[PDB]
């Protein structure tokens, strides 16, 4: 029979059940908050068995007004979310309740948000390149179709702008289905993305799930699983090619840390939950593609305090095929898309996959930029003047390369007004080969800002 | 053909036994996040394998006066309160045998590659004592990595431990997988004194990365003699803490039988994190960097079992290539330095060198192999005697 | 390399066909075997023959 | 060569699938046959008898200080109550329960009396000036013996006094010759609590007043005309001092304590159906032979086992259930 | 009378005894593990009295297989180890069980592993130099005969190679007894040392006690004390000169830290036990020599995190007469043995002991190297030509001095292939006097690299 | 109320010799010695 | 949705308010800015950053 609340510790609630009717882990429980100003049907997710028939649960809605001793009824199944083509074109919350029209999706097929990752036997390595149209991405961090991609960065570096840019580049012409998971990000950005997709007519092909900042840690960590459940349904049952954008997946681990602190679990290195790796993997292992059915995932990742050694980014690095680190230094120079060319990497940037010419040009560019970084120690104090002539030429073409990796993105229009530009892979390879060989050392550095292309480079040079 | 299919099941059915034994039970009184406390089981041994109802195995680490704190090695989602817990009567152990070659197995030895069951010869406990000082002989047989830098500057010999340590995407897995692939020519000889068997332990690696490694091994013909002990990210901290020990046990079975083994641990850093998680969930007070006080005893207990056995013990060997991921090129961190002090040599792959063109990116100055010339053929010992110091200078 | 890959793919396809037919035949035989196998398994489970 | 190995692996995989299909069909059909055969009562009793024949061939939570103190208090209680009549034992029990309740409520007095000391004279003086004029002489003597000695924790004093209180009713039953009746009827209470988990969880006087808990008990369980009076008094006394322990577990432990005071050990037995009297006596004899003590057998007969008996005594279990056999057969398939 | 295991937590076991039979602190208890694969007799050492007749003990062998309630018997005495001339030429573990010949010492005199250090009355400072044949050690950090010597170094900077070299240089030309204590080090190094000593016919004068890192924390705590007990028997009961090599003494404190939290002690500084100084002092002050009977102790020390400010090395520095501080910087530069000339010190480097000629050259070398260290900042950025002429010439001298402090060590033939060398102290003094005065400034730098003396320097210069 | 008075009398009731109840690592806990 | 970074270095030099351009930015702005103000201030941010 029904249980009874015995402790409330913020968004964590302890509930005592009869001696033999204790719910299973991740089961959904329902409690009632009857205070008029904020009465609601509080939803709890069982997280631990404390003994003595007590279970400690994570609240999805904020436990305000909840009273000790209120009846708690277990649904007998984990939190479930709607699935099917019906979800496409609508905005859902962490629990599957539609937002643009609340009655939607009740009669749709429901899937539990907790599921084992696909068996190892069904995993294959994805290596097909996804030509985004960004010079930096298409040259140094070639994204993988069907693989996991990350956009690392701190505050105000361009993660969300890149996410929307790759929505324009990939989703706008994608032949399958898309899912967007707002995990602990702004509701303003969620609404902006909603209107943008409605205007671009991409909304009908995408399912939006939002667990935005104002929500307690419970939904702020289960929203990713809900969006992943919709994406998994599209991947498996419908056989569609799926895109899965997740902004921002660090908030999943942050909510996990908060819940861990509330659950009494001892803190880890820098206060994170001890199960950071486990809780991160149980999600990321599900975002994998399998043999005959692909899921291209792109995940913004927050790097708190711009500390790339923080346990959350350090853990999430191991679950990525392509990684694009965004740095404060590149952002201050005005070199949007803000990518650190040296920290970023891709698993398909191998000569056997991207080709000999692409790999050679990428390696030469990386060499020039690494030499420039190594010379920073002298550049800061004495300037360019005191370097050796070979190093002087290297640094000049390194500045030009660093600035040419900048591009005018479509998502940047709203900021700059200048329309975005697309540069195909062949042109990028040719342009950077010429840059490394020194064929453009006579042009001013100002010509390479946000230019996107050889022809448009010549245009701006003539303008200057 | 159909005769064998019928006969296998027929033999199983005939061998089925109705024997019953005085099994002893406890009851779960607390569960969650991979840890379960079991009241009862008065005769449970420390580090014993407990059997939970869903075929889920755990290991009894804490033995208090009240409850037995056990780490669930598997899916803890189904471990409810009040469930029966039976004691296996067997200390933490995994199956071992030649059947494990060319397979991908969980830290418990049960296969996950989707192929059949593994016909284990026996079961080896994960915590047998490492060979003593009198049971070893000097590392003298070279293990050819196939990489000029390693074989010339920091040679890896059969029985010694070479820590491949570096930042992300520096070439650690590339070096280890190339080492495994380079043993195919030795394997094809058919000579146990030259064959090098391999056990690639994957810890906290996304399943597709383990699939990539397996594909690379297959295309190189290496799965014929390589085992993969996969503890992918998804599995709870228990498997990620147990996987190096399972791989070391599988290798040790061959080692004590006079065969040469090569163990790769990608990454011992992810083992330390998993052990930290288990200890903090068991509520052990942590030490420095929030790690358990005895993380050093974890990595040492693991690596020190890689040894070159004396002729009285069959003359086998187990070569360990532990992999460590240093954050931000800091070789002075805690776990990196622990593993460096535990191992016989280090290959420090630096991102700066990797970008400069030095592939693989061995920082010659930091890297060293304490076996040195003893792990090289006379030719390379002569033409490359001082190569590492010359390059450092 | 390409010739060997093509030959291997053709051999795999031919196996997937002929071996599938062989498996169908063996399954037909196992269908008759099931009755006796289950009877003996139940006899062992209960004990006292039957 | 790699392609040859791959086709050989494909053949092995197909062999595996054929074997798995054959084994799955065989085990499913075997389970059907087992369920059909064991369903007949004659076959069920035959399996029970075969299992019995097969078997025929086959203060713990108190630390040192508390353990010795409870042993000494039990020795004093045995010396004293030996000369007391049923009314005297009842008075002893009620006064011990009342002082236990007072100690439970008056935590400061409990800590003062239980805090170990070299000299017990201050403790005896504190006990006398507070209880000597409120309880009988024998109860005061038992309390003096309990308090004078040293306990590991404060709660252990309540545990010891409550244990003596329980032993009071136990010896009252023993002199009355009601031992068997109280044992069986306490087992009946245990069954009733097990069948009503909400009721058992609700008798926690830790969460409510003990008077209300005992009132609920009387209205629900011991108010039935057919209950033995001694058992009702025992369980009411236990619940009024329950201190957060589950009522069902408390009653099971109380029945185990009663049988231990008799000397026997109780083994909980589950069977597909109630066994015959010959089956009962054979089970008792074989269990006593195995465990070297007179074993009291309680049958929890349930059809889920679908066959032979299952036994649970202490931490040990014998598992002859046909359901366990089916599970083993299904899981052991290659 | 016998105890009873109540609680097992890793290497720590709690044993409950009857009231009148609680074992004393540091007593040795015996339990039995009967599991077939791990069957053994487990030796526990009482570390705390918890009350209510409970004692808490460290396990000298792994507790795997140990069962609650298993009988525990009291030996009535602390862990005892064999002593006598018999121990020489054999290999023992921390408990005194011989390894190369099991049951060898069971009939010898057994001494308690725990004993107080000699009284302050018996102590006398040692001021005799121990010439070893290494340029750096003999010049900058002269070793003290009868004193305490240490080899500090981060992870993997050559502590084992250097301690083996100094075994070769001291013990092989030394008529007294020698004792080696492999405290928590690599077993391969210990086996190589055993084989080397057997081949060199020095084993008969050497007693080896190994508690290598495969052993649980208790064995690493007590192997040092066992070897040291053998050492003090050779000191006090035979009046014979003794060498006590310990590799590595930090492992004693580290093992103490591993069981520190399980014993109920709150952590201190960076995770270390509160009793770090007390325990390490109790162990170290036993190593001291007393007047008329000398122990020349040579103990490597590990520097965790390569940080010399770590509490363990910092507290160990106070127990040493000579300190050779190895560093990873020198090792990376290629200057093996990797001794840090500046951070290293010796209390016998006094003009009243080593002679004014030795002291002046040592101090000039230290001054030159310190000035070079200061100038390395300018050189890397501004350049070498921007220095003063005197400072430029000093930089040349300093580079040559750093490379001359390197030496081809006998135990490092595997590192370099070439055989070792022994440089007499007077030759070292003359060579470094000349270097500081510039008589070898005209030779190339490589002429001084890994060269053992002036004759070899001339040969290498003529070769280059 | 009278319970509090009895407790007050008991507490005000207090050579003095104690007993070591816990020892280890240089620290010993001594039961007794009310006037220390 | 955007930060106005007031630098102390500019504040001490008399530049009050010390809005550090480039680092300072408004994201949800631009859409909400009267047309005349936008027309006159379009080039101002670039000019000051340069
Ligand atoms: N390509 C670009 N061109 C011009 N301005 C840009 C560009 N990319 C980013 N910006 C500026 O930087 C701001 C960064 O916005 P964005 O939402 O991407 O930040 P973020 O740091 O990735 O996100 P968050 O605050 O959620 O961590 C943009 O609002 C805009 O002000
Ligand atoms: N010697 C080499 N020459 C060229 N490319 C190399 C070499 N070694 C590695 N790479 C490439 O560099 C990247 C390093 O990948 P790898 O998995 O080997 O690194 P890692 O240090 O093990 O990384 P991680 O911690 O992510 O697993 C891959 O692109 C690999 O293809
Ligand atoms: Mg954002
Ligand atoms: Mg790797």
């Amino acid at each position: 029979t029904a249980g009874r609340v015995v402790r409330i510790t913020g968004p964590v609630v302890d509930v005592e059940f009869p001696r033999g009717s204790v719910p299973e882990l991740f089961n959904a429980l329902h409690a009632e908050i009857t205070f008029g100003a904020l009465a609601k049907t509080l939803t709890l997710e069982v997280a631990q068995h404390l003994g003595d028939s007590l279970v400690r649960c994570i609240s999805m809605q904020p436990t305000d007004g909840l009273v000790r001793g209120v009846e708690v009824t277990d649904t007998g199944a984990s939190i479930s979310v709607p699935v099917g083509d019906g979800v496409k074109g609508h905005v859902f919350n962490a629990l599957g309740d539609c937002l643009d029209d609340p009655g939607y999706g009740k009669d749709f097929e429901h899937w539990s948000i907790h599921r084992k990752p696909p068996a190892f036997s069904d995993l294959e390595p994805r290596t097909e390149m996804l030509e985004t149209g960004l010079k930096v991405v298409d040259l140094l961090t070639p994204y993988v179709r069907g693989g996991k991609i990350a956009l690392f960065g701190g505050a105000g570096v361009g993660k969300t702008v890149l996410i929307q840019e790759m929505i324009n580049r990939i989703a706008r012409n994608f032949g399958g289905t898309s899912v967007f998971a707002g995990v602990g990000e702004r509701t303003r950005e969620g609404n902006d993305l909603w209107v943008e997709l409605a205007d671009a007519n991409v909304l009908k092909d995408t399912a939006l799930v939002f667990g935005q900042m104002d929500e307690p840690p419970g939904t702020r960590m289960r929203v990713a699983l809900s969006a992943l459940t919709m994406a998994e349904f599209f991947r498996d049952e419908q056989g569609q090619d799926v895109l899965l954008f997740i902004d921002n997946i660090f908030r999943f681990t942050q909510a996990g840390s908060e819940v861990s602190t509330l659950l009494g679990r001892m803190p880890s290195a820098v206060g994170y939950q001890p199960t950071l790796a486990d809780e991160m993997g149980e999600l990321q292992e599900r975002i994998t593609s399998t043999r005959g059915r692909s899921i291209t995932s792109m995940q913004a990742v927050y790097v708190p305090a711009d500390d790339y050694t923080d346990p959350a980014p350090a853990t999430t690095f191991a679950h990525l095929d392509a990684t694009t680190e965004l740095s404060r230094a590149v952002f201050s120079k005005g070199i949007f898309p803000a990518v650190d060319p040296l920290a970023s990497s891709s698993t398909i940037l191998d000569p056997a996959i991207v080709g000999d010419e692409h790999y050679r040009v990428a390696q030469e560019v990386i060499r020039i930029l690494q030499r420039y970084k190594d010379l920073q120690d002298i550049i800061a104090i004495l300037g360019i003047d005191e370097l050796s002539e070979e190093d002087k030429q290297l640094v000049n073409r390194a500045r030009r390369i660093e600035r040419f990796l900048s591009q005018n993105m479509m998502a940047a229009e709203q900021f700059t007004g200048q329309p975005g530009s697309t540069v195909p892979l062949k042109e990028t390879i040719e342009a950077f080969d010429k840059l490394t060989k020194g064929e453009f050392d006579h042009l001013p550095e100002q010509a390479f800002f946000l230019i996107g292309g050889l022809d448009d480079l010549a245009k701006k040079a003539e303008s200057l | 053909s159909a005769a064998d299919i019928e006969g296998a099941i027929e033999d199983y059915v005939s061998s089925f036994s109705a024997d019953t034994e005085r099994e002893e039970i406890g009851t779960v009184i607390d569960a969650g996040d991979g840890i379960a406390h079991v009241e009862g089981l008065p005769s449970v041994m420390t580090q014993e394998l407990l059997e939970f109802p869903g075929g889920v195995l755990g290991v009894a680490l804490n033995l208090d006066e009240h409850s037995v704190g056990a780490v669930i090695l598997g899916e803890f989602e189904k471990i409810e309160e009040g469930q029966q817990v039976k004691r296996t009567g067997e200390v933490l152990s995994v199956p071992v045998g030649d059947a494990f070659l060319g397979r991908v197995v969980n830290p418990l030895g049960q296969p996950i590659d989707g192929q059949g069951d593994i016909a284990a010869e026996t079961r080896r406990a994960l915590e047998l004592q490492a060979p003593s000082v009198v049971q070893r002989q000097s590392v003298s047989e070279p293990l050819q990595t196939g990489i000029k830098a390693i074989d010339a500057m920091t040679p890896i010999g059969r029985g010694q431990r070479q820590l491949i340590i570096g930042d992300r995407k520096t070439g650690k897995t590339a070096v280890c997988v190339d080492t495994i692939l380079n043993q195919r020519e030795a394997w094809l000889t058919g000579d146990p004194k030259q064959q090098v068997r391999c056990v690639y332990v994957a810890i906290g690696q996304k399943g597709t990365t383990i699939a990539s490694v397996k594909r690379a091994l297959e295309e190189g013909g290496a799965m014929e003699y390589t085992t993969i002990v996969a503890a992918p990210a998804s599995d709870a901290a228990g498997f990620k803490w147990l996987a190096p020990y399972t791989g070391s046990a599988i290798g040790q079975h061959w080692m004590y039988n006079g065969k040469h083994v090569l163990i790769v641990f990608d990454d011992l850093s992810k083992q330390a994190d998993a052990y930290r998680a288990i200890s903090l969930l068991l509520r052990r007070p942590p030490g420095r960097e929030a790690f358990p006080g005895d993380v050093f005893y974890l990595h040492s207990r693991l690596l020190e079992r890689c040894a070159k056995l004396s002729d009285e013990l069959g003359g086998g060997s187990m070569t360990g290539l532990p992999i460590i991921e240093t954050k931000a090129n800091d070789i002075s961190a805690f776990i990196p330095t622990n593993v460096i002090s535990i191992t016989d040599g280090q290959c420090f792959l630096e991102s700066d060198l990797f970008n400069q063109g030095v592939r693989p990116a061995i920082n010659v100055g930091v890297s060293v192999s304490r076996v040195g010339g003893a792990a090289q053929i006379k030719a390379m010992k002569e033409v490359a005697g001082s190569l590492r110091l010359d390059l450092s200078q | 390399r390409a010739q060997a890959s093509g030959e291997v793919a053709q051999t795999l396809t031919q196996a997937d066909q002929q071996l599938s037919a062989q498996g169908d035949q063996v399954r037909s035989g196992l269908e008759s075997s099931v009755d006796g196998l289950s009877a003996k398994l139940a006899s062992r489970i209960l004990g006292v023959d039957v | 060569a790699q392609g040859a190995q791959q086709i050989q692996l494909m053949r092995q995989q197909l062999i595996r699938q054929l074997r798995t299909g054959l084994g799955a069909e065989a085990v499913n059909k075997a389970a059907e046959i087992v369920r059909a055969h064991v369903a007949d009562p004659q076959a069920q009793s035959a399996t029970v008898d075969r299992f019995l024949s097969e078997l025929e061939q086959m203060t713990s939570r108190l630390r040192a200080a508390s353990r010795q103190s409870l042993a000494a208090l039990v020795e004093k209680f045995d010396s004293v109550a030996g000369g007391l009549d049923a009314d005297g034992l009842t008075n002893l029990a009620d006064e011990l329960a009342s002082v236990a309740k007072l100690l439970l409520s008056e935590t400061a007095l409990n800590k003062h009396l239980a805090e170990p000391t070299d000299d017990s004279a201050p403790k005896v003086r504190l006990l006398e000036r507070l209880l000597s004029d409120k309880v009988s002489a024998t109860t005061l003597d038992l309390l003096r013996t309990a308090v004078s000695n040293r306990w590991s924790t404060e709660s252990n004093l309540i545990d010891a006094v409550e244990h003596t209180a329980r032993l009071a009713l136990l010896k009252r039953a023993e002199i009355a010759g009601e031992v068997d009746e109280v044992e069986e009827q306490l087992f009946r209470f245990g069954r009733v609590l097990d069948a009503e988990p909400r009721l058992s969880a609700l008798l926690s006087d830790y969460t409510t007043p003990a008077e209300g808990r005992v009132a609920l008990l009387d209205k629900a369980l011991t108010g039935r005309p057919g209950v033995n009076q001694t058992a009702a008094a025992l369980l009411s006394q236990t619940v009024g001092l329950l201190r957060g322990e589950r009522a069902d577990e408390a009653v099971i432990d109380l029945a185990e304590l009663a049988v231990s005071r008799r000397g026997e050990v109780v083994a909980h037995v589950s069977a597909a159906a109630e066994l015959s009297d010959a089956q009962r006596t054979r089970l008792t004899e074989v269990l006593s032979r195995i465990y070297g003590r007179p074993v009291s057998v309680q049958l929890h007969v349930d059809p889920e086992l679908l066959g032979g008996l299952s036994i649970t005594v202490g931490d040990e279990v014998i598992d002859g259930s046909i359901a366990s056999r089916l599970a083993a057969a299904q899981t052991g398939l290659p």
